[PDB]
């Protein structure tokens, strides 16, 4: 029962990481995520092996894949967009760089 | 006390077993890279009360005797190494093992690890890593800063391109290690496996040659479960649970009633 | 009074020491870490009447004697410690031993207990303490009032994330102490043992080497009862309890018998 | 009367326990900015009947001991406060924590009680309060009648804009608490708490700096309870509840059997 | 091994292991002939059909062979004396201890993590109980019946 | 032995004896539960309770 439980919960995690990748389809310069999975298996000194019905499913990370994304056109120069790999570079505090 | 409660315990074990073994198969179903495991039942030792093949007589023999089984049990829990689905995907550091063969990483011990998942990417110093818990693959390979893009060719050999500069820069060559027996690797958990007796001596070799898959770049190999098998298992494997658990309850009216009685 | 009466008496303790087993393995079925015990049954010694071998003409022994039981009782609970299963949490403060360990606090006395429970907290100080009574974890773990993140590796290094500082600073690191027979351990309660003679020399190290479990954070270690086997143990114990109260009830009927009539 | 009988007497205070404890985050399944609990189990302390280790014989000792346990208990209930998703509201005056810390709100009785809740209203006076109670916020921030908008900084710096005025009028300016230990703050209802012994000294500062968390105006923080989480251990809750039922049942068989026989 | 030093000879498979690492039963302790001495740096232990007990290391294929168990049979097991303990002792009429690997010239076959159930037929029992008691009240009877006729005698003669 | 805290391994404050005898229907009965040695008991044999 438990590793039915491990299995809703990696079930449940995907969809949370699916939605918010959905609502994020408006904001600009979103990445996706991708939900990453691992098996879950576990054994003693004392547990005969051969038989290791595993521990079930055990999430791994939410990815952030960094494909780029596509361009949209707003003719106003204080729109810029980083063509290729880089980032831009923003400080909290005019002061402190 | 009686022999049908310690016969129906093995019943109950046994399906148990096969049961968790089917619900870890449903919780992996999106784990890139897994293999299902199947459950072997088995039955245990026969009492010898009356020998088959006796000697009743003379010129006669018991043509059957009188031997009662122990119940069963499951055995093993039997890995299913066959090959996946592919799945597209627009990053360029997972790949698809296209065939026999499994990536090799170092785990923190020292030992080398075995895994068949793709999702691989970089750690601070560029070396190429998992996704998971970050174990180096081996051999390793570093990606240098000065890269605009990476390529991994079928053979397993990961190029870069460098700003200014024709031609793929070499940064290293991927090898794949294959096995006779992939079944009687033991999994660590994380996608992993190590080799065991059953699993017999790891072979290398370069990808696409020698018999071992080809690296496909790009792409991943989804778990090879079949979710209607296992539902369908699933029933099954209730309804032999539940009628082991009848001769548990009625052995236990009989012995209720025996106790009332005599 | 009667032989019966005395072996059928040892029966009946036999059994309640199993029920009760039983009923606190049951108890125990949401308790984190916790490791199922067995009664382990014996027979008692023997009234030797007849010394079986023993010579009766002098080419001819008894092939079997008259050795009359004295009953059976509970020697000993074994504790099974196998690992549990993993439930997956999303607090960062309780840990998991995959594989072999016990991880190691501070009794108020002072000497130092070893618990499997690893649902961890932080005290008024920042220290790493326990859930329930609030002991210290050794080594201590004192978090500083400056961390934003909290993350346990594998092998037990605790490191915390600080704003304006990149390179997470390591604030402690965690050990975990093994035992060779962790069934001869003392329970203390509380999700707590103590070392005892049969239990070995507590050997620590780092968690992940020389055969010691790994660590995994914000995740928990379920209790390893089996809920099938305890209750068909309930039948057959409850079953055993009462066919021994026949025989006493039996002898009953004898001696008022012999009473009335001799 | 019966060893079985009290130990699952402690199984099922602990299963009504867990399954109130759930109850109460089902309930809380909407309220603004509430900490899931969850129970936490421990076994009772182990009758010692035989010692582990003690020597039976020389160069001989138990290798297990026979321990009979006490049952299971709920030792704590841990407040996970694990960060809640944010809700997104055209209201003005209602805040976010994003991050560590606590409002705090003047009590009654004088005290200062601390609150995750950012749903905050105006009293008669204009005084920023709670939108339950109406306690008021510490620091007090007074909204002038000249205002005709509200805007709340990150660093919590409270300033209101004047008709006829191109400058924003500064009003207040508000601080956050935070706790080492959250969890170890008591509860007191209407989404409060107050510092304990083992919650640790209160750290108020400007809201951003030194690990505060940044408000976030015009935004809500939701509960953190997993419905999926909490009804899946509401049904293995219910399941041990009936296990220990089914013991004190069959106890309660056995001693009837007794009083009719024996 | 018996505290006294002979060898005590048992059907029960309940064994474990002592702080020294031998293997040892779960009762009193003693250990189990020949010595199985588990390594610490173990992670998991099989005994095969023929008794050879196996421990797994990490680092390392092929898990390394720790020991050889041996079990013991007689011609006539009946023949044994109990001295509880679920242990037995030759006697003369047990015959001299055949030993060998659990599995060659008729021995039987070392199972792993399984258990040999008691053979009592609890039906039979109670059945047994029932025809015990009732020949025990009707011999009360003769000698009931002896008594009053020797009374009679006593007031008569 | 007993079972201190705070100290590994139980510590062993003695060890218990007993006597053997050739005719223990030779002792004389003195009540509570108590015999005595007399002529034809035979001679008190001490040793290991559990040895010869």
């Amino acid at each position: 029962s438990y590793v039915s439980l491990s299995g809703l919960s990696a079930a449940q995690l995907d969809l949370n990481t699916t939605s918010n990748n959905i609502a994020n389809a408006n904001t600009y310069g979103f990445k996706e995520s991708r939900a990453e999975f691992a098996d879950v298996y576990s054994n003693s000194l004392f547990t005969n092996a051969k038989t290791t019905p595993g521990g079930g499913a055990q999430a791994s990370q939410v990815a952030q894949q960094f494909h780029e994304g596509s361009s949209i056109y707003t003719n106003n120069p204080m729109d810029l967009r980083v063509s290729g790999t880089g980032f831009f570079a923003v400080a909290k505090e005019r002061l402190t760089p | 006390m009686h022999p049908a409660l310690w016969v129906s315990k093995t019943g109950l074990d046994a399906q148990q077993t096969n049961i968790a073994t089917i619900s870890n198969n449903l919780a992996n179903a999106s784990t890139v890279g897994y293999k299902k495991s199947r459950a072997v039942f088995e039955d245990l030792f026969y009492q010898n009360i009356n020998q088959p093949g006796g000697q009743s007589s003379q010129n006669t023999e018991l043509p059957s005797g009188l031997m009662l089984g122990a119940g069963s049990k499951v055995v093993a829990t039997q890995k299913v190494h066959t090959h996946g689905n592919a799945q597209t995907t627009t990053n360029a550091l997972d790949m698809m093992v296209e065939g026999d063969g499994f990536f090799q990483v170092t785990l923190p011990d020292g030992n080398i690890g075995y895994t068949r998942n793709g999702q691989f990417t970089l750690n601070g110093e560029g070396t190429l890593v998992t996704s998971g818990s970050g174990y180096p693959v081996e051999p390793e390979i570093v990606i240098p800063e000065d890269a605009i893009s990476i390529t991994v060719g079928t053979d397993g050999e990961v190029s870069v391109r460098v700003r200014g500069q024709q031609d793929n820069q070499v940064v290293g060559q991927l090898t794949i290690t294959d096995f006779v027996n992939p079944g009687g690797l033991e999994p660590i958990g994380q996608n992993l496996y190590l080799p065991t007796g059953a699993s017999g001596d790891p072979q290398e070799g370069v990808p696409g040659l020698d018999g071992l898959g080809e690296i496909r770049q790009s792409m991943l190999e989804a778990s090879n479960v079949n979710v209607t098998e296992e539902l369908v298992n699933m029933i099954e494997a209730q309804r032999v649970y539940e009628m082991n658990s009848k001769v548990i309850s009625s052995v236990d009216k009989m012995m209720s009633f025996v106790n009332q009685q005599l």
